[PDB]
């Protein structure tokens, strides 16, 4: 009998994995502070990594990579891409970005911002968000730590509706640092016509709150890959795999391989896996841009069952065998 | 040379005490005449813990034999190992204690106790560095129970910084029909809670049930019962008697086993369970030893360990075996049943391994548990006590010796408090 | 990768390599503590012997 | 030449001391006899090895060492053992009954009765020094003597020898070989009281050593003997510079200067390679690049922790054997591109390197294979605070219920000392996190 503990009650993904593990009959759930576990489903913050892997006779596995926050915080990601030769100042799939502190790259941001105006200079400040062409306004918003990023002025727009979207991809990294891209992604769509001058933020919460047109084109402003691929074929004579997924797989690999020496648990006294949510924008030319990486993603409702089973099969039972939905991104 | 002084009182005390000395004398290669005739240096290395040396290289048990009637001690002196004991260490009266705690503690025992303390003092003075005392007695009679606890209190007064350890035999209606035993036992437990550091709860209920259920003895005798007791006493004193790392003296054992001073009542266990002369031919495997030593059926106290939680555990393995396999199996018990070990005492299970097996076995293991389930034993005694005491039944035997009912009420209250304190830590979370 | 302060002898050598630059209580007090603890032991023992005398 | 006195306290300190002094004798060519043919100066010397050995008129080389235990069995084995002629009886100090795994018993109850004797015996060794530079103190965290008596001794050394440096070699407790449930209590108590009195402390987690012996020496169930032979090799690596001609870490003060920028943050991580089984028939000898790279593997550290997720304040590489600077620098260059090595902002990114050409010595019939080159890395990394976090958590679990606390209060310790020690540890964890994150 394998044992596990649960230390993040607010996780929809690991609630299901937990339910699945119990249903096997070969896993038992311990009190959260019992140290004799095989598997820790950890808390989102200040996870006690230093206490893992010091239990005689237990192989111990945890569902986070220590250090993965470098990818999963806005400011850290910017710094990581600029200062990693593997990614470099010249990296063509990440929008121009600068770290700014209220009350730092401020000067450098202006230096290239002045370049922009003489002679398209819309940017976005991320922490509530503010999109503006006035540099002066953005800096004020920050003051009362943020990133300032070039706002994609020419998004790919879905028809009917003339509406923007973003793509979420789910990536599982196992204890061997195998990189697994889940088959199914989701498009988080705006239900409003994109207005050049609620309709700029594809956020699911924001759409539900502020959009009259929430849900008309698709269930809960979510378009899945089968439909989107069919749309790409009909409107643009191409495929999801060719126009977009090739780039997406390139970006995911680049990011995670960059960070591998720093966070790999290959020769460590405990082991890690982690589920990531990568978010992408695509522009008019079918170029894919990375927006951000989420270290603790939720999942789309109709994908929970399959994804979570996949986590158990690949990340957990691989280490603790009982008695594919993923594409392996080969290094 | 950290000496232990052994005292055995009353019938039960002297019966199991004498068997203890037979069993460990054989282990240490000492014959009934006190002559050493063993083949290993391991046997003599800490022999001074339990034996004095005489001239002619005679080894004499540091043992004092006490009773208020001569019968059992006459038996012992005429037994196989009768000659081994120091003749002046036989201290006895003629009156008997009539199964009456008050006679043992207050009247008959009081007339004899100074004589005993004189012998105790002579033994202690002879010690390079005395550790403390071990006492064998029953709680259900009069001498071992009443005079035994009187002795404990007087020894504590003269030796207040030494460890006091007892092997205390709890009464059961499965083995005795004497009606006053729950009174004697409750009065004694009151004394033990206050004045011992470590008490091994040897339950006649458990002993009888092992003999009847497991050993398939249809008519268990005291000989059969005491066979289990002497196996247990040998196992739990192994770390004191042979070279070793863990729990190698009485104080280090107490510091490992007793997290709160009143909770010092241990549930012993043993594997394999054998009857006298069963003489079995297959050695147990390390996994078998480990599974059986933790099994309810192998406990010498009639308490279900699954009804409580382990505060602390000591496990002792004896024989030639893989220490790697021992470690693995011990870890497996804890990791497989982690909920039964309190989580607020990290790493609370300690393991010792001794190369020398007990006589007749290639492999054996002894368990010492400080479990909150031991409350079941005290509850059993308390229920029997209250059934009589609510009607003040049989109290005249005690008030005739000068006792007041208040003393019974205080003893009962203290034991019920002990029960409640176990329950408290049973329900406690980290 | 700058090597500095190379020192050699028949037994071995030592050097430093830089990759990148930067960017109480008295004897008296002790004795008192040991005696205060001793007095607490003695007090606790005294209480026990008083209890046994009762 | 300036002398160093070693003090070995409790069972772990003594048995590790046995192993070390045996190794020192082999390395320097000193017989159990106490005789050293190679020492052409008879009866007195100014040599580097005289830092650790004094000389008699008859040419006996005597360890500048005191062994202290509150119980006599372990020091009795030194007295009757192989190296009995090496030490004179006044160096070997025993009591009758031990501290029963109880810090308070070791520090207050028994320590009060023997501290003046021990100090008088240390004083006698100090009187034979022309330039005593200080002390090396060996002890466990977990034992009652190792924890309790050591902290008393350290306080009194600060008083009697205020100018003198004090280094520790401390055994951190591990359940796989530990003998008391209360070892976390003793650990926190002794660290709290010793912290201001120690200039530099090398912690060795029995868990790390245990696993190295399992994994690399193929020992199924390591004994203290297996553990101590490996530890003595690490200790010898660290003290080699005091005992041999050299220009790095040549006196105790230089350890603090080189490894300890902040006085409370004085616990350098040791990492050692290679550890090879003497039973391995065929063995390929490892290059400078390979043994140096091995220094950045948690599997080879004296404490298991992850330096990728802390910062470095200092790093020293100590080589023994066939090693030249060009190969060290090439190895380092390469490792820096490959590995996560971040220094704090206010410290140069760099390594101090010492090379001693004599390969490590191994005890005949021991577990370790002879190798042509070895290295011990000493790094002051904030990652070692993982060990304090582990220990503090165990402490918190027990202390919340006051489990076993009555044993300490019974020896005259006040309960308030527990929380005072724990507060100090909380502050220490806070210091590390500030420096490292
Ligand atoms: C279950 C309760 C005890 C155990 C048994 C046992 C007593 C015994 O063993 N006794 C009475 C001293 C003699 C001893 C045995 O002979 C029978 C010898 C061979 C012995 O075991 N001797 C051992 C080796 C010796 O060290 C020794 C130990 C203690 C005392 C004396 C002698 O006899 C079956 N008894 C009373 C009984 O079985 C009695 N039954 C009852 O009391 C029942 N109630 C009526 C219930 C309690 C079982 C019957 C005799 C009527
Ligand atoms: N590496 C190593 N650790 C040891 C050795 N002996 C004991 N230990 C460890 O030290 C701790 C126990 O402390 P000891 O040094 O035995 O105790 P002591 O200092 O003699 O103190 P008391 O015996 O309580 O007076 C446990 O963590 C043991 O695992 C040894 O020879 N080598
Ligand atoms: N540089 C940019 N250009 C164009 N649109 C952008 C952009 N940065 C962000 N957006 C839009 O803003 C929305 C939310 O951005 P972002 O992902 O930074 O917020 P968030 O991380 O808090 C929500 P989540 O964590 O689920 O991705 C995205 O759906 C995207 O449409
Ligand atoms: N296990 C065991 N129990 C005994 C033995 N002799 C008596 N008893 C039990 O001890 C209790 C009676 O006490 P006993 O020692 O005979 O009285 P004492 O002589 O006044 O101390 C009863 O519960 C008996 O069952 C024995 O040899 N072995
Ligand atoms: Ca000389
Ligand atoms: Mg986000
Ligand atoms: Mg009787
Ligand atoms: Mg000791």
């Amino acid at each position: 009998m394998y044992t596990f503990v649960v230390r993040d009650e607010n996780s929809s993904v690991y609630a299901e994995v937990s339910r699945l593990l119990l249903a096997t009959g070969q896993w038992k759930r311990l009190r959260k502070d019992n140290p004799r576990f095989n598997l820790m489903l950890g808390e989102r913050n200040r996870l006690p990594f230093g206490r893992l892997g010091h239990e005689p006779g237990l192989v111990q596995l945890v569902n986070y990579y220590r250090g993965a926050d470098k990818l999963c915080r806005k400011a850290s990601l910017v710094k990581l891409i600029k200062t990693s030769p593997e990614l470099s100042e010249s990296c063509t799939w990440f929008p121009e970005s600068y770290v700014i502190y209220p009350t730092d790259e401020r000067e450098v941001f202006l230096a290239a911002y002045n370049r922009r105006r003489e002679g398209g200079n819309v940017w976005i400040a991320k922490s509530g968000i503010l999109i503006s062409s006035e540099a002066s306004e953005l800096l004020d918003f920050i003051d009362e730590v943020h990133v300032i990023q070039k706002y994609l002025e020419k998004p790919l727009l879905l028809e009917p509706g003339h509406r923007k979207f973003d793509i979420r991809s789910w990536v599982l990294v196992d204890h061997l640092y195998n990189i697994y891209l889940y088959r199914e992604g989701v498009l988080r769509t705006s239900s409003e016509p994109y207005n050049s001058a609620t309709c700029h933020l594809t956020n699911h919460c924001i759409q539900k709150e502020y959009s009259k047109n929430y849900g008309r084109y698709e269930e809960g402003n979510e378009m899945f890959f089968e439909e989107f691929n069919q749309y790409l074929m009909d409107a643009l004579n191409t495929t999801l795999e060719n126009s977009i997924l090739l780039q997406i797989k390139h970006i995911i690999r680049s990011c995670l391989m960059c960070i591998e020496p720093a966070i790999s648990t290959k020769h460590l006294h405990y082991q890690s896996f982690q589920l990531f949510g990568f978010d992408f924008m695509v522009d008019e030319e079918l170029k894919v841009w990375l927006i951000e990486v989420n270290g603790a993603p939720a999942c789309a409702q109709k994908l929970y069952a399959e994804l979570c089973q996949g986590i158990v099969d690949v990340a957990i039972s691989s280490v603790f065998p009982l008695a594919s939905i993923f594409i392996k991104l080969h290094h | 040379m950290r000496e232990i002084v052994h005292i055995q009182a009353g019938q039960c005390g002297n019966q199991i005490g004498a068997k203890f000395w037979e069993v460990i004398s054989d282990e240490h290669g000492i014959d009934p005449t006190g002559s050493y005739h063993g083949d290993s240096d391991l046997q003599l290395e800490r022999i001074n813990v339990y034996y004095n040396e005489a001239t002619g290289n005679k080894y004499v048990p540091r043992a004092i034999l006490v009773d208020l009637e001569p019968g059992t001690m006459d038996s012992v002196r005429s037994g196989p190992f009768g000659q081994i004991f120091r003749p002046d260490n036989f201290v006895f009266g003629q009156s008997g204690a009539g199964n009456n705690w008050a006679k043992g503690h207050y009247t008959e025992g009081a007339e004899l106790v100074d004589s005993v303390l004189d012998v105790v003092r002579k033994e202690s003075e002879s010690c390079d560095c005395l550790q403390g005392f071990q006492l064998t007695h029953s709680l259900g009679g009069g001498t071992g129970s009443g005079m035994g606890t009187l002795l404990i209190s007087k020894i504590r007064e003269e030796y207040p910084d030494r460890i006091m350890n007892t092997f205390s035999v709890m009464p059961s209606p499965k083995v005795s029909d004497t009606v006053v035993e729950p009174y004697n036992a409750t009065l004694s437990v009151h004394q033990l809670v206050e004045n011992t550091d470590e008490t091994y709860c040897i339950d006649n209920e458990a002993l009888y049930d092992i003999c009847f259920r497991t050993l398939k003895l249809t008519t268990p005798t005291y000989g059969d019962l005491n066979h289990l007791v002497s196996a247990t006493m040998s196992g739990v004193t192994t770390c004191l008697r042979f070279p070793g790392q863990l729990n190698a003296d009485l104080r280090k054992l107490a510091v490992n086993m007793v997290p709160f001073p009143r909770l010092h009542f241990f549930m012993p266990g043993f594997a394999p369970l054998t009857s006298r002369g069963s003489q079995q031919y297959r050695a147990l495997t390390v996994p078998e030893l480990t599974q059986q030593m933790f099994d309810s059926k192998n406990m010498m106290a009639a308490c279900d360990p699954r009804h409580g939680r382990y505060l602390t555990v000591a496990a002792i393995f004896r024989g030639r075996m893989s220490m790697k396999e021992v470690d693995e199996q011990m870890l497996n018990v804890q990791n497989k049943n982690s909920s039964y070990f309190v989580e607020w005492i990290p790493n609370n299970v300690k393991t010792a391994v001794c190369d020398i097996p007990p006589r007749g076995l290639k492999m054996s293991a002894t368990f010492i548990g400080n479990s909150t389930a031991i409350q079941e034993l005290f509850k059993r005694i308390s229920e029997q006590f209250t059934a009589m005491f609510r009607r003040k039944a049989f109290l005249h035997w005690y008030t005739g010796e000068g006792m007041d009912e208040m003393e019974f009420t205080e003893a009962e209250s203290n034991m019920n408090d002990l029960v409640s304190e176990y329950q408290q830590y049973q329900d406690a979370t980290a | 990768m700058e090597v500095i302060e190379l020192n050699k002898c028949t037994s071995g050598q030592s050097f430093e390599v830089i990759l990148k630059p930067p960017s109480d209580p008295s004897l008296e007090e002790i004795q008192k503590k040991l005696e205060a603890a001793e007095e607490r032991r003695k007090y606790q023992e005294a209480e026990l012997l008083k209890h046994l005398a009762e | 030449m300036r002398e160093c006195i070693s003090i070995h306290v409790g069972q772990a300190g003594v048995q590790i001391g046995n192993a070390c002094w045996e190794l020192y004798c082999l390395e320097h060519g000193i017989q159990p006899d106490g005789q050293m043919p190679s020492d052409k100066t008879i009866g007195g010397g100014d040599d580097s090895f005289n830092t650790f050995f004094s000389e008699t008129g008859a040419g006996k080389h005597v360890p500048r060492a005191v062994f202290v235990d509150l119980e006599p069995t372990v020091i009795d084995e030194v007295r009757t053992g192989t190296y009995r002629q090496l030490f004179h009886p006044e160096q070997l100090i025993t009591g009758k009954e031990d501290a029963a795994n109880n810090y308070a018993r070791g520090h207050y109850t028994i320590g009060k009765e023997i501290i003046d004797l021990v100090l008088d015996r240390i004083r006698k060794l100090a009187d034979q020094c022309t330039g005593l530079q200080g002390f090396l103190v060996f002890h466990s965290f977990g034992g009652g003597t190792g924890s309790g008596f050591t902290s008393l001794l350290m306080e009194r050394l600060s008083v009697d020898y205020g100018k003198k440096s004090k280094l520790e070699f401390s055994i951190y407790p591990a359940p796989q070989v530990s003998t008391a449930v209360v070892e976390p209590y003793n650990s926190i108590l002794t660290t709290h009281t010793t912290l201001e009195h120690s200039d530099c402390a090398f912690m060795v987690d029995n868990e790390a050593i245990y696993d190295i012996c399992r994994r690399n020496l193929d020992i199924e169930r390591p004994t203290y003997t297996n553990l101590n032979r490996l530890i003595s090799q690490i200790v010898s690596s660290i003290t080699a510079s005091l005992r041999f001609d050299g220009a790095l870490n040549v006196d105790l003060t230089e350890f603090q200067t080189n490894l300890v920028p902040y006085p409370r943050i004085h616990f350098p991580l040791a990492t050692y390679a290679p550890v090879i089984s003497a039973e391995k028939a065929y063995h390929e000898q490892l290059s400078v690049a390979e043994i140096t790279n091995a220094c950045f593997e948690p599997a080879n550290q004296m404490v298991k922790c992850d330096p990728r997720h802390g910062k470095y304040m200092a790093c020293c590489l100590l080589y023994r054997g066939d090693v030249v600077p060009k190969d060290v620098n090439a190895a380092i260059a390469t490792i820096k591109t490959k590995r996560s090595i971040q220094f704090v902002d206010w410290c140069p990114t760099g390594f101090k390197v010492g090379i001693n050409y004599q390969p490590p010595t191994v005890v005949p019939g021991g577990d370790l294979a002879k190798v042509q080159r070895a290295v011990c890395m000493l790094s002051n990394t904030t990652a070692i605070a993982e060990a304090w976090a582990r220990l503090d958590h165990k402490f918190d679990l027990m202390y919340a219920k006051r489990a076993f606390v009555h044993w300490y209060v019974g020896e005259g310790m006040e309960e308030g000392e527990f929380s005072e020690a724990r507060e100090d540890m909380a502050a220490l964890e806070k210091d590390y996190e500030e420096v490292g994150v």
